[PDB]
């Protein structure tokens, strides 16, 4: 099989300024390789096949190039309607069809350091035979962020969740969920919790901690 | 003076092809079978038969 | 216009004279002879192109025809077209040649390949023209007379006679595989090929590149030319895509029949003498020549005859 | 030119046979040389390819699925259908049908109206309301962020608003995930100042509708933060 990577995993980039992306093939595949789009709700777009020329209905903003195992994607100039994530496939040796996992582009904007909130289980939780503990980062800016935890120093593995939102309804910024998973008798073990937060909004990373 | 229009004619193999009536001045339609054409790079396809 | 080739491509199609007696596939194959004029005019269709070369410019010094999965261009002087001599090539546009041809009994069309070797393609094709007139004469004459008759015009215009042009089979080559101890080496040289094995992996496929399958021979593997990128005439000697036509192109048959005169010869003033009720005529034909002759009462006693040789006739 | 709409069950079984249909409008399949597929994509992933079908007569599978991929057609009225047999909670992604009209290639360039498809867990379970309550620790600089998580609900999506949905300004919502149970559960905040709290009741409203599930839960500040 073929494989792509995509660079960067995400971009974010002001409307109005030329905007670039890379894709890597793991062998050779001549100019086999098309630009995709695709848009929350939306199914997937064609822009760019065999990394040349567009699509019927594709406007000249959207220009590939490349060969052999690097390909580019260069945009003149991002319009407020162009902002989506793209996707990078091959078609050189087939089946299977392989395609990218995808860039996601965005538009730049102020730097904001994510705020850490901790809910602990309350009673109503804790009576549901299980246990979940909440660790929010709202209001920051880029989306990417590094959430770790400690329970009693012990070293954990397997059991953390994270997502990830969309554009805030207020500032217009990413906001970041992180779910600590246990069991009833696990969680009534230990007492103390740590959520440790990493952001390239802060200038070191910031651990909170409680009891319960 | 008439013309004899002849569209392509349609290689099916590793299967048997068909033909619907039209009602063309002079239309004839016909399958052969067992017919195994070579093009200039080789035979057209695999199944020989 | 010329401008109707721009996503059109010659084709290779069978030839059951190649120039040795022997059947071949040919760049250049002869389709259709169209002799409707009545001056003597043929129109042959041909697999080339001739006056667009490749990039898809107008030229007329050049001709482009498919060599191998790909067109290549050529110099027009090289064209040529006989029966049993030469012929005079009036004219040329796309797929069509106008040309003048001696009376025979083959047609041969042929030219001359970049790498400087012949192309040729003949067939059997009765060429007499009719005689136009009631004189069989060879060449038209410095003093005669006009007759109606139906030629070949020069003019390359659309003439609302149209020919589809549709996407191209997938074409087979043997050459796309290589040995190397069981494995089976499928090269590419730019161009979409497909492929289908019964052996090894029995996954058929698709690549753009080289590939190498393992534990293979040559014998047990299929390859073709896929992605064709331009369309070709639908000629009855290429295998169809599917049930139904690709349609999508089209393109007007130039040199369309056209309606005008042709001078035809008068033959020499015949010696007349004079008898009781009889006309003694001495006729000097330079080519075979009709007389004729009729009663003016009710009897017409319509007598004919083609005088070849100098004659004494009694009438 | 051509249209594609999707239509199938959405939601499956473990086991179960999945089949899509995808029906083409404007167009029919006895057409020009192009190719029909299907194309799949788990959230947050990249796109999957399953299948393809040529008018030809030839068929192509991605040889880690081929086993259980079956792509038929229709030519009568006028479909192509994809079926994959003993479908696990692995392949539960969003399914598209796809084609390739001009210049017959590998690539696509024409879709429909792809839907998800689900394996594991059951439907019939109704939501759990969670309050998230507010605190000292989680005021923003005199405005606090408080709100409810809904967990133990399927299918979703499930509805979150604030004060019998007279308010919905300001709500910020999160993309909820599955568990490794088959149970689902989505926070959803509302960031206002705290004097609110103490004089107007806080309700989350929680709506399932394919349930049709309605559940009003108190939200308040946590009572370790009030002077009882």
């Amino acid at each position: 099989d073929i494989q792509m990577t995509q660079s960067p995993a995400t971009l974010s980039l002001s409307p109005g300024e030329r905007a670039t992306l890379f894709c890597r093939a793991s062998q050779s595949v001549s100019s086999s390789l098309a630009w995709y789009q695709q848009k929350p709700g939306q199914a997937p777009r064609l822009l760019i096949y065999d990394a040349s020329n567009r699509a019927t209905g594709i406007p000249a903003r959207f220009s590939g190039s490349g060969s052999g195992t690097d390909f580019t994607l260069t945009i003149s100039s991002l319009e407020p309607e162009d902002f989506a994530v793209y996707y990078c496939q091959q078609r050189g040796n087939w089946p299977p069809i392989t395609f990218g996992q995808g860039t996601r582009l965005d538009t730049k904007r102020t730097v904001a350091a994510p705020s850490v909130f901790i809910f602990p289980p309350s009673d109503e939780q804790l009576k549901s035979g299980t246990a979940s503990v909440v660790c929010l980062l709202n209001n920051f800016y880029p989306r990417e962020a590094k959430v770790q935890w400690k329970v009693d120093n012990a070293l954990q593995s397997g059991n953390s969740q994270e997502s990830v939102t969309e554009q805030d309804s207020k500032d217009s910024t990413y906001s970041l969920s992180s779910t600590l998973t246990l069991s009833k008798a696990d969680y009534e073990k230990h007492k103390v919790y740590a959520c440790e937060v990493t952001h390239q909004g802060l200038s070191s990373p910031v651990t909170k901690s409680f009891n319960r | 003076e008439y013309k004899t229009v002849i569209p392509s004619p349609y290689v099916k193999c590793c299967g048997t092809a068909e033909c619907k009536d039209k009602n063309l001045p002079d239309y004839s339609c016909k399958v052969f079978t067992g017919v195994y054409p070579f093009m200039w790079g080789g035979a057209y396809c695999f199944c020989d038969a | 216009n010329f401008n109707v080739y721009k996503a059109t491509r010659p084709y290779l199609a069978h030839c059951p004279d190649c120039g040795e007696g022997h059947s071949c596939h040919s760049p250049v194959a002869l389709e259709r002879i169209r002799n409707e004029a009545t001056d003597g005019t043929l129109k042959i269709q041909v697999s080339l192109q001739i006056g667009i070369k490749t990039d898809d410019s107008h030229d007329w010094t050049k001709l482009r025809y498919m060599d191998n999965h790909m067109p290549a261009d050529a110099e027009r002087a090289g064209l040529f077209v006989r029966t049993s001599a030469p012929c005079t090539i009036t004219g040329t546009m796309g797929h069509f040649i106008l040309a003048r041809c001696p009376k025979g009994e083959t047609l041969t069309v042929g030219f001359t390949d970049s790498r400087k070797i012949s192309h040729s393609c003949t067939h059997p094709f009765h060429h007499d023209p009719p005689v136009i007139g009631r004189e069989k004469f060879h060449s038209r004459p410095q003093h005669g007379k006009e007759l109606p008759c139906s030629t070949y015009v020069q003019s390359t215009a659309a003439t609302t006679e149209e020919i589809e042009v549709h996407m191209p089979p997938d074409t087979p080559d043997r050459t796309l595989m290589s040995q190397q101890s069981g494995n089976v080496k499928i090269t590419v040289n730019g161009q979409t090929v497909r492929y289908k094995c019964n052996c090894g992996g029995s996954n058929e496929g698709l690549t753009t590149t080289d590939k190498v399958i393992n534990n293979c021979k040559v014998d047990q593997c299929h390859a073709a030319v896929t992605n064709h990128k331009k369309w070709q005439y639908n000629s009855p000697l290429v295998p169809r895509n599917a049930e139904l036509g690709d349609r999508k192109g089209k393109i007007h048959i130039p040199f369309p029949l056209a309606n005008v005169t042709c001078r035809v010869p008068k033959a020499r003033n015949p010696t007349v003498t004079y008898g009781k009720n009889q006309v003694i005529m001495l006729l000097y034909p330079d080519h075979p020549t009709l007389l004729s002759y009729r009663n003016m009462g009710e009897e017409p006693n319509y007598q004919e005859e083609w005088v070849m040789h100098k004659k004494e006739v009694v009438l | 030119q051509v249209q594609l709409q999707e239509s199938g069950p959405g939601l499956v079984k473990p086991s179960e046979t999945l089949s899509l249909t995808c029906t083409v409008s404007g167009g029919s399949i006895g057409s020009s040389s192009y190719y029909w597929g299907w194309i799949r994509q788990p959230p947050g992933k990249g796109l999957q390819w399953i299948g393809s079908f040529h008018y030809s007569g030839t068929t192509y599978y991605n040889p880690s699925l081929k086993s259980r991929v079956t792509i038929s057609v229709d030519t009568s009225k006028n479909h192509f259908s994809l079926k994959l047999s003993s479908v696990t909670a692995a392949d539960t992604a969003v399914y598209y049908c796809a084609s390739r009209q001009n210049w017959n290639d590998g690539y696509f360039d024409y879709w429909g109206q792809g839907t998800l498809v689900t394996v594991s867990s059951a439907s019939t379970k109704g939501p759990s309301v969670f309050p998230l309550a507010p605190s000292s620790k989680s005021t923003s600089g005199g405005t606090a962020a408080l709100g409810c998580l809904v967990k133990d609900y399927f299918p979703e999506p499930v509805t979150v608003s604030w004060n019998s949905g007279a308010l919905t300004s300001g709500v910020h919502t999160f993309p909820a995930v599955l568990q490794s149970s088959g149970l689902y559960s989505l926070s959803s905040v509302v960031t206002v100042p705290s004097s609110s709290l103490g004089t107007q009741t806080y309700i989350c409203n929680v709506n399932h509708k394919p349930s049709n599930t309605k559940v009003d839960k108190r939200v308040e500040p946590k009572s370790c933060d009030k002077t009882h």
